[PDB]
């Protein structure tokens, strides 16, 4: 199972939940932040979440 | 007269020297946010993969890279540096020293120390502007600067990096004779943005009355 991480500057409704392989999750960041490359969903895969959820500063 | 020009000169020099402050603090934030998240996940919940937490401490510690990025920001405001900034850099460094490889017992302390230091970087920019604007003779500008400082600090407590971006942009526009953008650029999601920008408009009016 993949543990959904705490998200600095994100919406944290899924923090600490764990999910089976293949599960998708919506990720939302606060204004001024975003997942890289505008992505909004992550999927639990063999090596963890793909892509990696994290709320980076965006211009 | 002569002193007002020298005050304006001192401000413009500070603003130019510190113009990368938001870009550089955002750069630290982006490199570290995944690591910060992994530590918080481990410390707040049942997630137990210590190898991830060790890799996260490594981001904050390795080659003193992140410490040196903070020291670089300290050097930019050297002439005005607050004692609380030097103290919080040292506390970060001490918590990093306590972390030995494969020991994650100090992980939350490292994350907490980093977060306090990151906010204090923004506060140190504000404090530097406070020091400079306090030396102005014009009472209207002095008063408007003090209100700008206090609204800025309340913004920082809500979100440090967004506040810094707004502060750096607003003061940069003002001293480069660009009209201040007085509308919320972050959806009014940050409740303190509106009162900051109102104080920025009043500071702009006071600055232009001097500049004339
Ligand atoms: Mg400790």
């Amino acid at each position: 199972k993949c543990y959904f991480p705490y998200l600095e500057n994100g919406y944290n409704q899924n923090h600490g939940r764990k999910f089976v392989q293949g599960k998708s999750i919506d990720v939302a960041c606060h204004p001024g932040y975003a997942l890289p490359k505008a992505q909004t969903t992550v999927t639990c895969m063999e090596n963890g979440w793909s892509p990696t959820p994290r709320c980076i500063r965006v211009k | 007269g002569h002193m007002n020009q020298r005050n304006i000169n001192e401000l413009k020099i500070f603003v130019e020297k510190a113009k990368y402050y938001s870009i550089k603090l955002d750069a630290i934030y982006n490199e570290c946010t995944g690591a910060y998240n992994d530590i918080m996940t481990y410390s707040e919940g049942t997630f137990s993969d210590q190898s991830k937490v060790n890799q996260a401490i490594s981001i904050f510690k390795k080659d003193n890279k992140i410490v040196n990025k903070f020291k670089e920001l300290e050097k930019i405001i050297e002439e005005y540096k607050p004692m609380f900034l030097s103290k919080l850099i040292d506390d970060f460094a001490i918590e990093l020293d306590q972390a030995v490889d494969n020991d994650v017992s100090n992980a939350r302390h490292v994350a907490d120390s980093y977060k306090k230091l990151r906010k204090s970087v923004v506060l140190a920019y504000i404090e530097s502007f406070d020091v400079i604007s306090s030396k102005f003779v014009d009472s209207k500008f002095v008063e408007a600067s003090k209100k700008f400082v206090n609204k800025a600090k309340e913004f920082v407590e809500e979100n440090d990096l967004i506040a810094l971006e707004c502060i750096v942009k607003t003061i940069g526009d003002m001293v480069n004779d660009r009209e201040i953008n007085s509308r919320s650029r972050y959806n009014n999601f940050y409740k303190k943005e509106a009162d900051f920008l109102g104080a920025a408009v009043e500071l702009e009016g006071a600055y232009k009355a001097i500049k004339q």
